[PDB]
RNA sequence: CUCGCACACGCUUACAUCAGUAACUAAUAAUAUACUGAUAAUUAACAACCAAUAAACCAAAACAACACUAAAACGUUUAUUAAUUACAUUGUUAACCCAACACAGGAGUGCACCAAGGAAAGAUUAAAAGAAGUAAAAGGAACUCGGCAAACACAAACCCCGCCU
RNA sequence: ACGAGCUACCCAUGAGCAGUUUAAAAGAACCAACUCAUCUAUGUGGCAAAAUAGUGAGAAGACUUGUAGGUAGAGGUGAAAA
RNA sequence: ACCAAAGCUAGCUCAACAUACUAAACAAAUACAAAAAUACACCAAAAUAAAAUAAAACAUUCACCUAACAUUAAAGUAUAGGAGAUAGAAAUUUUUAUCCUGACGCUAUAGAGAUAGUACCGUAAGGGAAAGAUGAAAGAAUAAAAUAAAAGUAAAAAAAAGCAAA
């Protein structure tokens, strides 16, 4: 467990990028 | 010759060398028992 | 480097609680109180750290001088070892000399 | 009595009498073949042969002739999940042999009922019939048979 | 099993003895005499609640001793398991 | 290096080491080296007659319980000794010097079963 | 028989010494401590057998009967109201008996219901002049009696037939005690006529 | 006050994004990637 | 008289065996001492039968028919032993006034601890006993450091337990702000 | 092919019956004395525990007749008192112990060389190199630091150094 | 502080040495059990943190060996190999 | 796509207050060879701390180094020191009662070694670990929902030439 919100949000951005790369939106 | 077998088991020798009575006949063995109690040992002696 | 996959619960901390509203109220007790009490005795903490500041060696010496007879056996032995090590390092080791 | 301090005996002391017995007795079926005169008991650690003989003679009025005891050792080999050895408790096994030719055979303490067995067989047949009804038709091919058309 | 009598298994030397060795010319006998010990007294049996055991102990003593001694006579006389007994 | 955590038992030691499992001794070693058992040390079991006695090991479910009052020394005195003491004081025959008639005993060693030495096992 | 639990432990409506709980948690594992708000026994006002009302969930405003309470995790169980649907009869070739099971509810979704008006009302414990501790509503100002419920043994004392080994009520409540200053030892020995003459010698205690 | 680096994934990724087209273990292992990216630049 | 270890033969093959309640302490207090003496053996034979049935159910791999009977019986044994102990210690408080059945002393052993040493029965006095004089009931001057360290350890343990309970109270108050 | 049976010491249920082995143990399967679960077990006559106080005692065990030097362990009767009264307690399993291992090592005593114990080869092929064994024309130490090893031999002498066991 | 259950040397208490040659139980001779380890070959993360196979020396003594006790590090012990 | 990854908790750390300090359990057995009811005894004891270090060596010396006397100053002063390294007071002065106590300490390689002085290694004194992650409910396992991101592999072996890249 690491204390921080910036790492979590920056990983959420990468997760959104990976989801958009995997399943391209219409 | 071949080594590894220096321990030849004997309950008489074990209870006479490391026994509770042998520990309590000497003040140094008494202090050994107090150190084991302070550490919290499950077995204070043989 | 594996970071966590979920957003944490955001800490809703309020800037206007009792402690944050009453923080540092009587810091000018002498200035606005016809000097009777210093800001020294507002300090809540250890007996040896009330209104005093020093490095680690002087801190350990002061702790052994004030509450040395009330520390534990292992804590007193550890403080004596720390005092000896800090004395040796502060006197016999360094660059600027 | 067990777990109680006993009176010291010197010459000319009165009789040691036990009024409320602290012992408890199991009568066990032997796992091996035993003769007709022998009855097998599980007794605690602190029993003597004369104690068990007085127990059977006075409490239960059994004319016993011989008492032979032995101590059985429990297994300490088995380990916990945190790897401390778990010891089965040691017990004491006593074989008594009766005096007047009294015959003891161990009775069957769990006789099965014919009606209960027939009810269990009928329930098993009903469960098999329910399973056969719940088995899908092979000719349907996996189509759910709930819908009419 | 014979352990339930009780009897116990033990290992030592195997001796077949008549009361003398083989070179003694008296390889036959007349009688035996056997004294009961202190533990097998009639008073001790009646204290142990034992009625027919008075006859049973005498029976067992005779059946053991006389058979052992007749087998000793037979095996100093050369008879054994595959020779059986002539007379 | 053997087993320290295992309990020291007569099963573990040599033929010399023979330790009892907690039973009580019933005799001594006699003249011939044999064991002479003393009948006086044998616990004589005391049994009543249960044929003409009516009670059962289980209690009726509809039978009510009671308010739990533990037995107290004050309650035992008030139930046993207090009527005799009150009657003797109202009759004028109370004797402070001698209390043996009210159930009190000065010394325990006269009687068969003592209380403070705990002469009786059970 | 009392079962000792590990210091940190999770409750899941199963009996802690049961095979279902042993399947759920083995003895070699532990789980996270759930936050459980402490309610003292003199403050816990919810019992088993009385009508309560659900406020939150898939169903709201319905009323049911409390059948189980889990004190350690502060749970009350309503009878067949908050439902999730499970299978019990399980083998390879057959599944059967789809059964409604009920989810636990903690105390904030439940207020106790007064018997007259059938509305949820806040309840406090009050001490009346008669010495009895009776729950009192806030709004209606009525007292709410306690839910007399059947016990876990399933045996009612009203209808019972004594077996061969049962003691009658008359013999159970019959008093035979004569409180004399002789012990049970002396009483039984003089009752059966056992006569002992000799006395013990001096025995030293250290 | 214990302080740890949380963006170490992005720290190694800023080096590894220039080394995806390498042969061997230099495209995966960070110790071998840094020396390969440096010589490449 | 060997059949008392077993139940009656009508009850051998029945899955559920109903029985009455356990004996209550207030019901034990109403009976006389001879009644308790007979009730001990009445309970004893039933407990022996229940233990025999429990062992046979363990042997033949079948569940014991209603095993709560043994629990009720051992509760009755605990109750009767308890009320006999009330009668005995009350009567001893009237006669002698000593609180404990066995003589004992608060002793300082060689380990530094305070131990309630119970006495034993010996035919010979304490100064003449070979086994008893080699026992030591006193603490040496080197034991005091270990006695102090034992004190220090338990003081630390209760300090952490108090701080732990304070932290749990803080965590619950911060978790649920119903106040 | 032949380290067998038992006891003492040591290990501690690992032994026995039933059932299971997808996985855990066997350095591999088959299954099970070595894993799993349940249930039982080793019953004393053998062994342990098992009196002192005074006194007459020089005269070896070695088949002991009688001797040698290195002078030799091992108990009687006499007297004094030794609770007197069925059945006490304890060890009775094993394919086992010490070696990190189900290790070609170590391990005391009593009778046997089998009447008891076991299996060198998982199945092929029959290359080199390597280990072990058997046999060899003619020669017989010419090999080598050395007749090292091996051999149908298994002998006879001279020195050096230490007397010798 | 802990260690002489292996080993070095003692004090107790026991147990073994078959056959053969000789007036001999002679610190004689052949050779088993038994005790050491001369030489060579394998082995070198091996069966083994010193072993296996062949061959060797003693084998009635200054011999092996069971059980138990004792000597403890400024020391013990040593037919001195530090 | 396997192997994997992610949680927030168990709990510790530093103080303060504080009673006044060897916890809990003692039914039995416990210093016979501890957990073994039972016989003519013996019982007991103290003697300065030393050295690794510094004086660039090392001999006199080397603060603290298990002996309660605190803070502000005198003061790093007088003195003591191979007068070297360094050691170092006192006379004389200051210190207002209670509440207001929790954390710009950690979150499972961190914080105590601890889930525990337990397994295990040691004859013994002693040394001494790693190990948790579903939800309101698993009395919702034809069970559902969020990463599919390290090294290592598979999907998918390789085609002259060279610090493997530009
Ligand atoms: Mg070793
Ligand atoms: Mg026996
Ligand atoms: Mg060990
Ligand atoms: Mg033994
Ligand atoms: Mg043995
Ligand atoms: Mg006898
Ligand atoms: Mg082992
Ligand atoms: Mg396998
Ligand atoms: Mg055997
Ligand atoms: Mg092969
Ligand atoms: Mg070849
Ligand atoms: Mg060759
Ligand atoms: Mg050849
Ligand atoms: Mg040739
Ligand atoms: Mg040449
Ligand atoms: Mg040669
Ligand atoms: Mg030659
Ligand atoms: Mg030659
Ligand atoms: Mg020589
Ligand atoms: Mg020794
Ligand atoms: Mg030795
Ligand atoms: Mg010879
Ligand atoms: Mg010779
Ligand atoms: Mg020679
Ligand atoms: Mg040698
Ligand atoms: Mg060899
Ligand atoms: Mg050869
Ligand atoms: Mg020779
Ligand atoms: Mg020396
Ligand atoms: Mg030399
Ligand atoms: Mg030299
Ligand atoms: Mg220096
Ligand atoms: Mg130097
Ligand atoms: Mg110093
Ligand atoms: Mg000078
Ligand atoms: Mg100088
Ligand atoms: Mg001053
Ligand atoms: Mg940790
Ligand atoms: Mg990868
Ligand atoms: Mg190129």
């Amino acid at each position: 467990a690491k204390k921080g919100f910036r790492a979590a949000y920056r990983f959420q951005k990468e997760l959104e990028r990976w989801r958009l790369l995997r399943c391209p939106p219409p | 010759k071949a080594r590894g077998n220096e321990y030849q088991p004997s309950n008489i020798k074990r209870k006479h060398k490391h026994g509770w009575v042998r520990r309590l006949r000497t003040p140094t063995g008494v202090q050994v028992i107090l150190r084991r109690m302070h550490k919290g040992r499950k077995s204070l002696s043989h | 480097f594996h970071v966590r996959v979920t957003l944490p619960p955001r800490k809703v901390v309020d800037r206007w609680n009792e402690k944050r509203a009453m923080f540092g109220v009587y810091d000018n007790i002498g200035i606005l109180g016809n000097f009777e009490k210093h800001p020294k005795e507002l300090i809540k903490g250890p007996i040896w750290l009330r209104g005093w500041k020093g490095n680690e060696l002087q801190r350990c010496i002061r702790k052994k001088r004030m509450v040395g007879n009330r520390m534990f056996i292992d804590d007193l032995h550890n403080l004596n070892k720390r005092i000896s090590y800090l004395y040796k390092h502060f006197n016999r080791h360094g660059k600027y000399r | 009595a067990r777990n109680v301090l006993y009176p010291l005996y010197q010459l000319g002391n009165p009789q040691l009498r036990v009024f409320r017995t602290n012992f408890f007795i199991q009568l066990v079926r032997p796992g091996t073949a035993q003769p007709e005169d022998t009855v097998q008991f599980r007794i605690p650690m602190e029993m003597t042969r004369v104690d068990l003989r007085n127990y059977l003679e006075r409490i239960y009025n059994v004319p016993v002739a011989a008492v032979r005891t032995r101590v059985q050792y429990g297994s300490n080999r088995r380990r916990d999940h945190r790897n401390i050895r778990i010891k089965k408790p040691d017990y004491k096994v006593a074989y008594v042999q009766l005096a007047l030719g009294q015959t003891f055979t161990f009775p069957d303490l769990f006789p099965e009922r014919k009606g209960a067995s027939v009810d269990v067989d009928v329930r098993d047949q009903v469960l098999e019939d329910q399973r056969q009804k719940h088995s899908p038709d092979p000719r349907r091919g996996g189509v759910p048979g709930w819908f009419g058309l | 099993k014979p352990d339930k009598l009780p009897l116990f298994k033990r290992q030592y030397e195997n001796t077949i003895f008549i009361g003398s060795k083989t070179a003694d010319p008296l390889c036959y006998g007349h009688t035996q005499f056997h004294l009961l010990p202190d533990k097998l007294k009639r008073e001790k049996l009646l204290k142990q609640n034992c009625a027919d055991q008075i006859e049973v102990v005498f029976r067992a003593n005779a059946i053991a001793s006389l058979f052992a001694w007749t087998g000793a006579q037979a095996m100093y006389q050369g008879f054994w398991s595959e020779a059986d007994v002539t007379r | 290096g053997a087993d320290r955590m295992s309990k020291w038992t007569s099963k573990r030691g040599p033929r010399t080491f023979c330790k009892g499992r907690g039973a009580k001794g019933t005799g001594f070693h006699g003249r011939d080296g044999k064991f002479v058992q003393i009948k006086e040390m044998i616990p004589e079991l005391v049994v009543p007659e249960l044929a003409g006695f009516k009670l059962k090991p289980y209690v009726n479910y509809r039978a009510p319980e009671g308010t739990d009052t533990p037995l107290t020394a004050k309650q035992l005195f008030l139930e046993t000794a207090a009527p005799a003491i009150e009657k003797d004081f109202k009759a004028g025959t109370f004797d402070p010097e001698h209390l043996e008639k009210y159930g009190f005993e000065p010394t325990q060693e006269g009687k068969l079963f003592q209380l403070y030495p705990k002469n009786f096992p059970r | 028989s009392k079962v000792t639990l590990p210091p940190n432990y999770r409750y899941g409506m199963s009996r802690p010494g049961s095979l279902s709980d042993k399947r759920k948690n083995p003895p070699g594992t532990r789980r996270r401590r759930v936050p459980v708000e402490p309610i003292s026994d003199e403050d816990w006002h919810l019992f088993c057998g009385d009508k309560v009302e659900i406020l939150e969930g898939k169903d709201a405003g319905k009323q049911g009967k409390v059948v189980q309470v889990i004190r350690q995790r502060n749970w009350v169980v309503v009878e067949g109201l908050n439902t999730h649907y499970r299978y019990v009869g399980k083998t390879v070739d057959y599944r059967g008996t789809m059964i409604p099971s009920e989810a636990p509810l903690l105390h904030n979704q439940v207020k106790l219901v007064d018997p007259t008006d059938r509305k949820p009302t806040d309840v406090e414990w009050r001490f009346t002049e008669a010495g009895e501790r009776v729950r009192v509503s806030t709004r209606s100002g009525r007292i709410i009696p306690k839910p007399e419920f059947p016990r876990a043994d399933g045996i009612v004392p009203e209808t019972w037939i004594d077996g061969p080994k049962d003691t009658s009520v008359e013999d159970a409540l019959e008093k035979t005690y004569v409180p004399r200053l002789k012990t049970l030892e002396e009483e039984v020995m003089e009752a059966m006529g056992i006569q002992e003459t000799r006395r013990h010698k001096k025995v030293y205690w250290y | 006050l214990r302080s740890r680096v949380t963006d170490r994934y992005w720290r190694v990724q800023e080096v590894l994004k220039h080394a995806r087209h390498f042969r061997g273990r230099k495209n995966r292992c960070y110790r071998l990637a840094v020396r390969a990216v440096t010589r490449a630049f | 008289g060997l059949e008392e270890f077993f139940d009656d033969p009508k009850n051998w093959g029945e899955e559920k065996v109903k029985s009455g309640a356990s004996w209550t302490c207030q019901q034990l207090r109403n009976k006389s001492n001879e009644d308790l003496h007979k009730l001990w053996y009445v309970l004893l034979k039933e407990r022996n039968m229940l233990l025999t049935l429990e062992q046979e159910a363990k042997r033949q791999r079948l569940p014991m028919p209603s095993p709560e009977r043994l629990e009720k019986v051992v509760d009755s044994m605990d109750a009767l032993d308890k009320v006999v102990q009330e009668r005995e210690d009350a009567l001893r408080l009237l006669q002698t006034g000593q609180e404990k059945a066995r003589p004992g002393a608060w002793r300082r052993d060689i380990f530094g601890r305070i131990i309630w040493h119970k006495f034993k029965q010996w035919p010979i006095p304490w100064y003449l006993n070979k086994k008893y004089n080699r026992k030591r009931f006193f603490a040496m001057p080197y034991v005091e450091r270990f006695v102090r360290m034992r004190i220090e350890k338990q003081a630390r343990i209760k300090a952490r337990k108090r701080s732990l309970e304070r932290k749990k109270e803080k965590f619950l108050q911060e978790k649920f702000p119903h106040l």
